[PDB]
């Protein structure tokens, strides 16, 4: 069944820039919807980006519109996280999260809603 | 036909204790919890301790410590109050939870006065 | 003509999951905004067509059923998941075409001395077929020796209780969910 694994989390300095990779395994990444998560130490697991199947709509939550690009590469069954300017706030564990439904624009935010995660990879950025 | 009957209540002194008992009757399905509540003088129901059928009992931070639930069996409960004060003095009434749907069921309650 | 989803789901106790309610709700349109008045913020997703798709589109029915779990069993509700919510309590089809509803209810349904009113089941001797409901109270045989409507050794009631207390992790607290299927 559907399994994720994110990479490509890195130490960085603040206004760099890393790409984070989801792949996935088991199915085809066409008829998934993808979610982007981050935790931060003492955090609740919030949301970074949503990437619907199908062609479908991108969504991305303020604090990271026009810094960060969501993605996918059908040949290589992988979605990714472009972040750029990348600030101390973004510190955290990424995520990757998969479902096959469609959401609405304001109902994928919330992480008790996505059924498959991956492990997670650490995003460190120094001030 | 579920019901409750409390007892163990009394007149103690100022560091005394006693030992109040719940016990559940009639064609019971499943017991949840019972729960422990007092009613001072003037004042609003106090809930105090909760039993559960399943897992440790829990209490709230004005008997905790003092006070400690025991499940003897699936129907009967005990609350061992211990180090009593005059401002414990109140009826203690018990709640079960009960059945399939969850019921609740109360008793008249039994007196505590603690004297000092 | 929105389905008034506000006005059915305002309600002080919502089913147990093993006892989920269906209601059916007809000549309305199925539209997300009405769900402010229940709650800040919601899960929602759909199975099979998006929630685009809804806009403005009056079913003749809409079947909406409904229940409180576990912030973190919100994800067995969904085509293909397993688990004992999915396998005991509500199962989708797998080819399931309809939306999910859910939204934190820990302010109405969790209580300081533990609300123990939402039950769900935990053993079953099969799958629950899809939108099939088990409300059935027998004594689950877990071996070889007869139970006679006694719990016991190998003899499990097969409910328990979620215990819902305010101060309970986000995961084990209470959400109110929904699940949609519609009749055009």
């Amino acid at each position: 069944q559907v399994q994720l694994v994110e990479s490509g989390g890195d130490l960085v300095q603040s206004g760099g820039s890393l790409k984070l990779a989801c792949a996935v395994s088991g199915v085809t990444l066409d008829g998934y919807s993808i979610g982007w998560f981050r935790q931060a130490p003492g955090k609740e697991r919030e949301a970074v980006s949503y990437s619907e199947k199908s062609n479908g709509p991108t969504y991305y939550v303020a604090s990271v519109k026009g810094r960060f690009t969501i993605s996918r590469d059908n040949a290589k069954n992988t979605a990714y996280l472009q972040m750029n300017n990348l600030k101390p706030e973004d510190t955290g564990i990424y995520y990757c999260a998969a479902d096959e439904a469609y959401y609405h624009e304001r109902g994928w935010q919330s992480p008790l809603g996505w059924p498959y995660w991956g492990q997670g990879t650490q995003v460190t950025v120094s001030s | 036909q579920v019901q409750l009957v409390e007892s163990g209540g009394g007149l103690v002194r100022t560091g005394g204790s006693l030992r109040l008992s719940c016990a559940a009757s009639g064609s019971i399905l499943q017991i949840w919890a019972m729960k422990w509540y007092r009613q001072a003088p003037g004042l609003q129901r106090e809930w105090i301790a909760t039993i559960p059928n399943s897992g440790e009992p829990f209490y709230a931070s004005s008997v905790e410590g003092r006070f400690t639930g025991s499940r003897e069996n699936e129907e009967t409960v005990y609350l061992y109050l211990n180090n009593l004060e005059p401002e414990d003095t109140a009826v203690y009434y018990c709640e079960v939870n009960e059945g399939v749907p969850v019921r609740e069921y109360w008793g008249q309650g039994t007196q505590v006065t603690v004297s000092s | 003509n929105l389905c008034p989803f506000d006005e059915v789901f305002d309600a002080t106790r919502f089913a147990s999951v093993y006892a989920w309610n269906r209601k059916r709700i007809s000549n309305c349109v199925a539209d997300y905004s009405v769900l402010y008045n229940l709650a800040p913020f919601f899960t929602f997703k759909c199975y099979g067509v998006s929630p685009t798709k809804l806009n403005d589109l009056s079913f003749t029915n809409v079947y909406a059923d409904s229940f409180v779990i576990r912030g973190d069993e919100v994800r067995q509700i969904a085509p293909g998941q397993t688990g004992n919510i999915a396998d005991y309590n509500y199962k989708l089809p797998d080819d399931f075409t309809g939306c999910v509803i859910a939204w934190n209810s820990n302010k109405l349904d969790s209580k300081v001395s533990g609300n123990y009113n939402y039950l769900y089941r935990l053993f079953r001797k099969s799958n629950l077929k899809p939108f099939e409901r088990d409300i059935s109270t027998e004594i689950y045989q877990a071996g070889n020796k007869p139970c006679n409507g006694v719990a016991g050794f190998n003899c499990y009631f097969p409910l328990r209780s979620y215990s819902f207390r305010p101060t309970y992790g986000v995961g084990h607290q209470p959400y109110r969910v929904v699940v949609l299927s519609f009749e055009l």
